[PDB]
């Protein structure tokens, strides 16, 4: 029983719609669940999560579907990860602010 | 002992076919010694036409009789035959054979010619394009294929090669097959799927040594990377 | 008029067993003057035992002649692949004399699942205004296997000849391909052509189909 | 059935990206998606320097014309990004090459 990893991916500064991808890496057992946030609100459409793959560890992707102008806006995205009762929120934001 | 046969290679139907038996060797003077001919139709069994025996001897076939006749010539030491009335369903290929007596019968068998009795002439062969619509099964490897049709007789020879004249070894090669009076036959060559997914050649050539043209199609493949 | 019937017509054996060959006639054979054949596709027949019971020269002490009357067995020991030919008896007191049908002896083998394809006809094809829609079957044993067409769920009859290849000299196994000639105005009524191929070694029935102007 | 450019997309971590002891390591992602036909080709470059290690590309998967999708994920460290390092995602279909740079200026 390890904790997973969680990383965020963010957009290039110099331009790139785009999609965020919160990847969970070296977690045991296999069944996981991602979900996505945004500023804070539960997001209900938009994202989807891709079938479990193996790298024993496992590897598991998320997309979520964003908007140029509301990325760029400052909006706070976060990362949800549940795995054996425990809950993980990483927050990105943008570099170049 | 040997025996060679020779004749015409195309007679049309409703006409006289003559054939002779070259054999050289021996003599048809003593006691039990003949000459049969026997006949074989592609996927069926041998059948007894007639046979001679010495003395001017002959013997017919109740369900032939009345339409063969055996006539033999010590000079040039060959058996004429004479068939008439002719039929496409009585294509075969005639064999003669020698009897060294009573109990030993047909000890020695010549090579034989095949008759073939088309109404239609002897034509070019031509080729047709095949490519698979295969989908939802990649499967070990794809297929591709070589519509050889309209071509009398029955003599091909099937050689594959790439774009840039390769060598291929198919060996896959199905029988004709007579439709509407003339022979169709069909075939194919296997190919591995990664040489598929490499070089930029999307095409082979197929090649076909027929006696009646040199004609050599291409078939495009369908590529599946 | 002595009618010879052979059975089997196909038997599977393997090599270096016992092979025997059943012949029947219709009815007695005087001084049992019944000969034995042998035949290989491409060359020429070949003279093995004369009389049932004399061998002939330049052929084996292995094949043995044994019966009398309406009932002859061939029998031959040390089974090789070059023999797995076809073989005919022959009498030849009847004068007219008549032959059997022959029975073919094949290499015993396991049971492999065949490859079916389709190629639809070619678009220069259909200018000619005859189109061949084909059904291939590679790499199946035994030998006896059903092909049927169905177009638009009709299933066809009296149109489909079916050539079959010989034996693999070093696969052992079989090839055959069937071919589907329809008219021109026929072909453009019709969208999904079909053929079936059922197998001894499949649990269900494969069905491949293609669909009109995809290809 | 069709010909289509394939898209180029590039994925770089933010500047709280990195973790893990000293050293700190990150990765890249290039995705190609709505390109046809299957085959295509992913390659990385590092300031022109053909990348032979550290990187895996995950098998070709289906996302009308048919669609692919192919995703590679290559290890880079926190001194060559903190360097101004460009990194360019090279991508071969059909003969065609489709380069994409990114950078961490602003
Ligand atoms: C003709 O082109 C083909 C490409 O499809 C060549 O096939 C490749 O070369 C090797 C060596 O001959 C073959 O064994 C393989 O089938 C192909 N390579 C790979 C990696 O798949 C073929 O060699 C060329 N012909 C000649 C004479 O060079």
């Amino acid at each position: 029983e390890m904790n997973p990893n969680v990383n965020v991916f963010v957009p290039p500064r110099d331009g790139f719609k785009s999609k965020l991808i919160c990847e969970a890496t070296n977690f045991t057992p296999k069944p996981i669940t991602v979900s996505w946030l945004k500023d804070g609100k539960l997001v209900e459409s938009g994202f989807t999560t891709d079938p479990v793959t193996i790298e024993q560890t496992y590897k598991v992707i998320s997309t979520l579907t964003i908007s140029e102008i509301d990325w760029l806006n400052l909006n706070v995205y976060t990362c949800r990860v549940d795995h054996r009762g425990l809950t993980f929120l990483k927050n990105v934001s943008s570099t170049c602010a | 002992v040997t025996l060679k046969e020779s004749g015409p290679t195309l007679v049309k139907p409703t006409q006289t076919l003559t054939l002779t038996c070259t054999f050289s060797g021996f003599s048809l003077t003593t006691t039990g010694e003949g000459v049969g001919w026997i006949r074989q139709p592609p996927g069926k069994a041998l059948e007894f036409l007639a046979f001679i025996y010495w003395n001017d001897a002959k013997r017919y076939n109740p369900s032939l009789q009345s339409r063969l006749t055996i006539t033999k010539d010590a000079s040039k030491k060959q058996v004429v035959l004479t068939l008439t009335n002719l039929d496409p369903v009585d294509t075969a290929t005639y064999y003669c054979a020698r009897t060294s007596g009573w109990d030993i019968e047909f000890e020695y068998w010549g090579q034989g010619t095949l008759v073939t009795v088309s109404s239609g002439s002897a034509s070019a062969p031509t080729l047709f394009p095949l490519v698979s619509c295969e989908n939802s099964s990649p499967s070990s490897t794809v297929a591709v294929g070589c519509l050889a049709q309209d071509f009398l007789p029955d003599s091909i020879t099937f050689s594959w090669k790439y774009k840039n004249n390769s060598d291929i070894s198919s060996t896959r090669g199905f029988p004709s097959v007579l439709r509407g009076g003339k022979y169709a036959a069909t075939s194919q060559v296997l190919l591995p799927s990664k040489d598929v997914m490499q070089g930029t050649d999307e095409h082979v050539v197929c090649k076909v040594q027929h006696p009646n043209g040199n004609k050599e199609k291409d078939v495009p493949l369908p590529v599946v990377i | 008029e002595i009618v010879l019937t052979q059975s089997p017509g196909t038997l599977s054996l393997s090599p270096g067993e016992r092979a025997t060959l059943s012949c029947r006639a219709s009815e007695t054979v005087s001084n049992d003057k019944v000969a034995w054949y042998q035949q290989k596709p491409g060359q020429a027949p070949r003279l093995l035992i004369y009389g049932a019971s004399s061998r002939a020269t330049g052929i084996p002490d292995r094949f043995s002649g044994s019966g009398s009357g309406t009932d002859f067995t061939l029998s031959i020991s040390g089974l090789e692949p070059e023999d797995f030919v076809v073989y005919y008896c022959q009498q030849y007191a009847s004068s007219p004399r008549t032959f059997g049908q022959g029975t073919k002896v094949e290499i015993k083998r396991t049971v492999a699942a065949p490859s079916v394809f389709i190629f639809p006809p070619s678009d220069e094809q259909l200018k000619s205004g005859t189109a061949s829609v084909v059904c291939l079957l590679n790499n199946f044993y035994p030998r006896e296997a059903k092909v049927q067409w169905k177009v638009d769920n009709a299933l066809q009859s009296g149109n489909s000849q079916e050539s079959v290849t010989e034996q693999d000299s070093k696969d052992s196994t079989y090839s055959l391909s069937s071919t589907l000639t329809l008219s021109k105005a026929d072909y453009e009524k019709h969208k999904v052509y079909a053929c079936e191929v059922t197998h001894q070694g499949l649990s269900s029935p494969v069905t491949k189909s293609f669909n009109r102007g995809e290809c």
